[PDB]
C-alpha cells in the first residue's frame, strides 16, 4: 500500500476494472480464493428471481508485458459489504486503494 | 600491568521473542569493539531451522488454488516461511497437517513429535470455507545456517520429480533484530571500565544463552588461523 | 561529485574540535588518533611532514 | 553443461584480455574504452565511477 | 580593410582583404566566444583544423600551366609551382587567390 | 576526416601571433592558456634583448609557459595547421602535443576526427546573436544579413 | 560423409530420417509449468495428451 | 502538520538521527534522514536487458549477425562508433570489426 | 590509412609507382 | 551447524616494520567484522611502552626556548614520540642523556642500561649548533595500552604505547570455486619495529580469545 499518498488511489482502483466491486449490497455467503457469491440486500434484490451475485475471480494469467495478473479475495466470511464496496484486489491493489 | 576477561552477568527475558543480556567485565572500548563484532555474527550466522519442502493434497504448483480456501497456495506457501519451530535431535523433521471444517487452521493444528515444539500455535496457516473441505499436508523441516532460496536449491536435481513437492524459501535464522548499547559501568574499584548491554529480537525458537555461545565459538575458531599465521596454502 | 564531498568534507577545518592545537609526529599516527576517535576531521593541528 | 571446471579456464583465458566497453551517444574517442575483465555474478556491467 | 561602415564583416572579406591569418584568427575568437561564455573548455587547436579544411581551394590569377579561373586545391597549386619555379618553364606563375568554404 | 599527421617538421617558420583574449574586461582567458603545448614559431626574446628565452621552435609546456610568465612576455607567435607547409596534411610541429598523453602528438595519429569529435560534443549544452546555430554561421561562411564594406 | 559414416559405423547408431524441432526452453530463463494447450487442425487425430 | 505527527510519533522534528555502520559498528558523523519512502520497480529488469552473442545465425541477403534463436544478432556498431575507433589509432579493430 | 594503418599504407602506397 | 575457516594466506613483507598481509577465503561479511575488531584491538589496546613525562634541565614550561639549539621544545618532544622503546623485566625505567659538541645528538649516544634497548640508534633527537652547548635531563618512560595524550594528564607528552603506526583492512570478495561470494581480507600494517606485524596481529588475535573465555566450549 502507498504509506504515504494522495487520496486517489481508492478511485484508481475502483475505476480500473483490476479490482473487483460489488455490483449489489449484502452479506458474503461464501468466499473462496477461486469465486465469490454475496447474498443480495432485499432493497437492491429483484423481486424476481430472488438471486445471489456470484463474481468469478480471475487466477494466474499473462499480462501483454508478461506480469501476472491475479485477483485475490479481500472479505472475510459472513462479512456486511454494501454496493460499490471493493470485494477483491487485483495486481497491485490493496483494501481497495492502488499500491504501485 | 596484563588484562582482563569480561564474563554474562544477568539475562533478563522480557518476551520468548526479545530480551536483555548484558556483560559487566569490560574495558575501554571493548564494549564497541565486542558489540558490534557480535552483532555481526550474531546477525548473520546463527543457526535455525526453517521450512523447506512443502508437499500438499490435490495441488500440482505454487500457483494453483485449492477449492474451499480462500489463500492461494502461492499465499500459504509464504505463511510457512513464517512459522517458527524448534526441534532438538532430529535435523529434518515431515510434520502432517490435517484439519477440515469451517474455520482457521493454525500452527496448533499439526501432528506433535518428540521434538516439535510449536512457539506461535496461533499462527495463521490458512482459513478453511466450506464445511466437509479438507486439506492433508507433508511439510519437511530442515536446519541450517543462513539464507537459501528455493532458487538455489535446483542444481543437485537427480529426480526430485515428485511434481507436488513445493520448495520455498529457506529463511534459516532466529534472530530478527540486534541492538548494543554500552553504557560506563564502574565496579567499586577500577578507574573506568564499562557495561555491554545487549538488546536482541528473536522468533521464538532460540533462547539467549545458547546463542551468545555458539556466536562466540565461531569467533575464537576463526580467530584460530589469524593467531600463528603459517602462510599455509 | 560523491567523492569531492569526501575530499571536501575531509579537508575542511571548524574552528573548535577535538584534537585541537596537538602535534604529530606524521600522518600515520595522525589517522591513528582519529580513527581511535580521539581528533575530529577538521581540527587546526600542526604535524611533522616531508 | 557448465561443469564447475570450466570457471577457473575462463580466469585464465579472461586475465590480459581487453574487452572494449561503449555507450549510447558516442560522441568523442572517450567513448569507446579499453577495460580488463573482473568476473561478476549477476548480469549487470560494472563500470568504474570515474569513467 | 579598414571599416568603411558599420554592421557585421563577410568571413570571405576577411580572408581576401584582409589575409589568411586574419581571417582565421577571426573564426577561433568568435567561435571560442560562443563556447566560453557556455563555461566549454576547447582548445583553439581544433577550430584551426577545421578551419585549415574551410579554405583548402584556391583560384588562380596568372597563367602559363593551369586553367586560369579553376577553383583548385592549394595544395596541388603549391606543390605545382614548386615545379616551376627550378623545373620546366618558369611558365608564369601562376598566382592564386585563396578561397573560403 | 581525411586529414591526418603525415610529416614531422614541414619546416616553416610561420605560424600566428597569440595574445590573451581581453573581452572589454579583464582577461577572458590568459595567454598561458591559449599558448600551452604548442610550438613556437621564432625565439622569444625578454622584454629586453640579446636574451633568447625560447629557442626558436620549442614545445611550450608548464615551465616554458611559466617561465614565459616569471617574465612580463606579453605576445607569441605560434606554428598552426592553418601555416603548416606540409602538403596533404599536418606536419606534428605545426598541430601541437596535445593528446590524452602530454607528448608530442604522434606521426599518424588521425587529428581531423578528434578536432571535429572534440568540438561537437559539448554542443549539447549551447543555447537556441549567440548560441549554437551561432556556431553554424560561423563554419558555414555565411555572410551576414547586412554587412559592412571594407 | 564418409567420416561421418565411420563414426556411425563404431558407435552403430542408426541414422534417423528425422530431425529434432522439439521446443525447448529459452538459455536460462526458469520457472514452474501452470498451464498447457492444445490447438489442432479440424481433421487430425487429438494424439493421447490433446 | 508534519512536524507535529512526528512529535506525536516520538520522533525527532529534524527528520533526521544519527546512525551507525553495521561494519565498524561507529558512530556517523552528522544526523543524516531516515524515512519511508514508497518506490516502485520498473520492468526494465536486467535479465531482460542482458544479452551476448558469439557466433549466431546470419542474415541471408546480407550476411550479417541477425538473432532467429534469440541468441541475439550482435551489438549494432555505428558510424559514431567507427569514428572513435579512427580518432584512436585501432585500425586492426577496425577491419576485423567490419570484416572478420 | 591511418593510425596503426598509416605504417601499412605508407609502406604500400610507395610500392606504387615503383618496380 | 559447521563453518568456514580459510585458506591459502600470503604476507608479503616490504621491510621488517611493515606489511600487507591477505587472508581468504572468509564467509560472508566476516571480513568486516574480524578486520574492524582487530584493528580496533591493535590501535586502541595494544600494550606499548612509550615516552610520556619529560623533566628538562633548565626550564619550566612548554613557551620556553633552550639555548644552543634551533628545536623548537614541542618539536623535540615530537621527536620523542617516535623513539621507540621497549623494556623488558622493568614496567618502568628513567633514562639520562648526556652528550653536548657541535653536532647531531643520535640515539646511540644515550646512556645504555641493562634492560634498556634502543631499537634506533640512528633515530635523530635533535641537532646541536656551535661553541659547546649543553644537555642532560632524565626522561621517564612508561607503560601502558593504547596512546595516552597529555591531555588526559590532569594530576608531560602524550603516551603512544601500541607499537602499531597505522592499520588498513580492506575487504574485498573472494570466489570459492563454486560459492557466490566470501570475502577476501587485506590487512596492511606498518610499526615502529618494537614489534614485527606478524606477531603483533597474533598476541592481538590473542587478547581477543582471552575475553572470550567465559563463553566459548
Ligand atoms: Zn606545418
Amino acid at each position: 500500500k502507498p504509506l504515504v499518498g494522495t487520496g486517489m488511489e481508492r478511485a484508481v482502483a475502483v475505476d480500473s476494472g483490476v479490482t473487483a466491486v460489488a455490483k449489489r449490497g449484502g452479506v458474503v455467503q461464501y468466499v473462496d480464493a477461486s469465486r465469490i457469491v454475496i447474498k443480495v440486500n432485499e432493497d437492491e434484490m429483484y423481486p424476481g428471481e430472488a438471486g445471489i451475485d456470484i463474481y468469478n475471480l480471475t487466477k494466474y494469467t499473462r499480462s501483454n508485458q508478461n506480469t501476472c495478473i491475479n485477483q485475490m479475495p479481500c472479505v472475510s466470511l459472513g462479512e456486511p459489504v454494501e454496493r460499490g464496496d471493493v470485494l477483491a484486489d487485483g495486481p497491485s491493489t490493496d483494501l481497495g486503494e492502488l499500491a504501485l | 600491568t596484563e588484562f582482563l576477561k569480561p564474563r554474562l552477568v544477568d539475562i533478563e527475558q522480557v518476551s520468548s521473542t526479545h530480551a536483555k543480556v548484558t556483560l559487566e567485565p569490560l574495558e575501554r572500548g571493548f564494549g564497541h569493539t565486542l558489540g558490534n563484532a557480535l552483532r555481526r555474527i550474531l546477525l548473520s550466522s546463527m543457526p535455525g531451522c526453517a521450512v523447506t519442502e512443502v508437499e500438499i493434497d490435490g495441488v500440482l504448483h505454487e500457483y494453483s488454488t485449492k477449492e474451499g480456501v480462500q489463500e492461494d497456495i502461492l499465499e500459504i506457501l509464504l505463511n510457512l516461511k513464517g512459522l517458527a519451530v524448534r526441534v532438538q535431535g532430529k535435523d529434518e523433521v515431515i510434520l502432517t497437517l490435517n484439519k477440515s471444517g469451517i474455520g482457521p487452521v493454525t500452527a496448533a493444528d499439526i501432528t506433535h513429535d518428540g521434538d516439535v515444539e510449536i512457539v506461535k500455535p496461533q499462527h495463521v496457516i490458512c482459513h478453511l470455507t466450506d464445511e466437509n473441505a479438507s486439506i492433508s499436508m507433508r511439510i519437511k523441516v530442515q536446519r541450517g545456517r543462513g539464507y537459501v532460496p528455493a532458487s538455489t536449491r535446483i542444481h543437485s536435481e537427480e529426480d526430485e520429480r515428485p511434481i507436488g513437492r513445493l520448495l520455498v524459501d529457506a529463511c534459516y535464522s532466529p534472530v530478527e533484530r540486534i541492538a548494543y548499547n554500552v553504557e560506563a559501568a564502574r565496579v567499586e574499584q577500577r578507574t573506568d571500565l564499562d557495561k555491554l548491554v545487549i538488546e536482541m529480537e528473536t522468533n521464538g525458537t532460540i533462547d539467549p544463552e545458547e546463542a551468545i555461545r555458539r556466536a562466540a565459538t565461531i569467533l575464537a575458531e576463526q580467530l584460530e588461523a589469524f593467531v600463528d599465521l603459517r602462510d599455509v596454502r | 561529485q560523491d567523492v569531492v564531498l569526501g575530499l571536501y568534507y575531509m579537508t575542511r577545518d571548524c574552528v573548535n574540535a577535538k584534537g585541537e592545537g596537538m602535534v604529530l609526529t606524521g600522518p600515520k599516527e595522525a589517522e591513528r588518533l582519529y580513527r581511535s576517535g580521539l581528533a575530529s576531521l577538521h581540527a587546526r593541528v600542526k604535524v611533522r611532514i616531508t | 553443461r557448465e561443469e564447475a571446471v570450466v570457471w577457473d579456464i575462463l580466469d585464465e583465458v579472461i586475465r590480459e584480455h581487453p574487452v572494449l566497453l561503449n555507450r549510447a551517444p558516442t560522441l568523442h574517442r572517450l567513448g569507446i574504452q579499453a577495460f580488463e575483465p573482473v568476473l561478476i555474478e549477476g548480469k549487470a556491467i560494472q563500470l568504474h565511477p570515474l569513467v | 580593410g579598414d571599416v568603411i561602415s558599420d554592421g557585421p564583416e563577410a568571413p570571405h572579406d576577411i580572408l581576401r582583404l584582409r589575409g589568411v591569418h586574419a581571417v582565421t584568427r577571426y573564426i577561433v575568437n568568435e567561435v571560442q566566444d560562443v563556447y566560453r561564455l557556455q563555461g566549454v573548455k576547447i582548445n583553439d587547436k581544433h577550430i584551426e583544423v577545421i578551419v585549415r579544411q574551410m579554405l583548402r581551394k584556391a583560384t588562380i590569377v596568372n597563367a602559363g600551366s593551369s586553367d586560369f579561373l579553376e577553383g583548385e586545391q592549394v595544395e596541388y597549386s603549391r606543390v605545382k609551382i614548386a615545379n616551376r619555379e627550378l623545373e620546366a618553364n618558369g611558365k608564369v606563375g601562376a598566382t592564386y587567390s585563396r578561397d573560403l568554404l | 576526416q581525411d586529414l591526418v599527421v603525415t610529416e614531422d617538421d614541414c619546416g616553416t617558420h610561420e605560424g600566428i601571433m597569440m595574445t590573451p583574449v581581453i573581452e572589454g574586461g579583464d582577461v577572458k582567458e590568459p595567454l598561458r592558456d591559449r599558448v600551452l603545448g604548442r610550438v613556437t614559431a621564432e625565439d622569444v626574446l625578454k622584454p629586453g634583448t640579446a636574451d633568447i628565452l625560447v629557442p626558436r621552435n620549442t614545445l611550450l609546456h608548464e615551465q616554458w609557459c611559466d617561465l614565459l610568465e616569471e617574465n612580463s612576455v606579453d605576445a607569441v607567435k605560434v606554428r598552426s595547421v592553418v601555416s603548416c607547409d606540409t602538403d596533404f596534411g599536418v606536419c606534428a610541429h605545426c598541430y601541437g602535443r596535445d593528446l590524452a598523453r602530454g607528448h608530442i602528438i604522434n606521426k599518424g595519429e588521425a587529428i581531423g576526427v578528434i578536432a571535429a569529435q572534440s568540438i561537437g560534443e559539448p554542443g549539447t549544452q549551447l543555447t537556441m546573436t549567440g548560441g549554437l546555430p551561432r556556431v553554424a554561421d560561423l563554419f558555414e561562411a555565411r555572410r551576414p544579413k547586412e554587412p559592412a564594406i571594407l | 560423409t564418409p567420416e561421418e559414416k565411420l563414426l556411425r559405423a563404431i558407435f552403430g547408431e542408426k541414422a534417423s530420417d528425422v530431425k529434432d524441432s522439439s521446443l525447448r526452453v529459452p538459455n536460462g530463463v526458469s520457472g514452474t509449468v501452470i498451464d498447457v494447450q492444445v490447438f489442432t487442425r479440424d481433421g487430425v487425430e487429438k494424439d493421447k495428451r490433446a | 502538520e508534519i512536524k507535529e505527527l512526528l512529535k506525536l510519533g516520538d520522533l525527532p522534528t529534524s527528520g533526521q538521527i544519527r546512525l551507525y555502520d553495521g561494519r565498524t559498528g561507529e558512530q556517523f558523523e552528522r544526523p543524516v534522514t531516515v524515512g519511508y519512502m514508497y518506490m516502485l520497480k520498473l520492468n526494465h529488469l536486467v535479465d531482460d536487458k542482458m544479452h551476448a552473442r558469439s557466433t549466431g545465425s546470419y542474415s541471408l541477403v546480407t550476411q550479417q549477425p541477425l538473432g532467429g534463436k534469440a541468441q541475439f544478432g550482435g551489438q549494432r556498431f555505428g558510424e559514431m562508433e567507427v569514428w572513435a575507433l579512427e580518432a584512436y589509432g585501432a585500425a586492426y579493430t577496425l577491419q576485423e570489426m567490419l570484416t572478420v | 590509412p591511418a593510425g596503426t594503418g598509416y605504417a601499412y599504407h605508407q609502406d604500400r602506397m610507395r610500392r606504387r609507382a615503383a618496380g
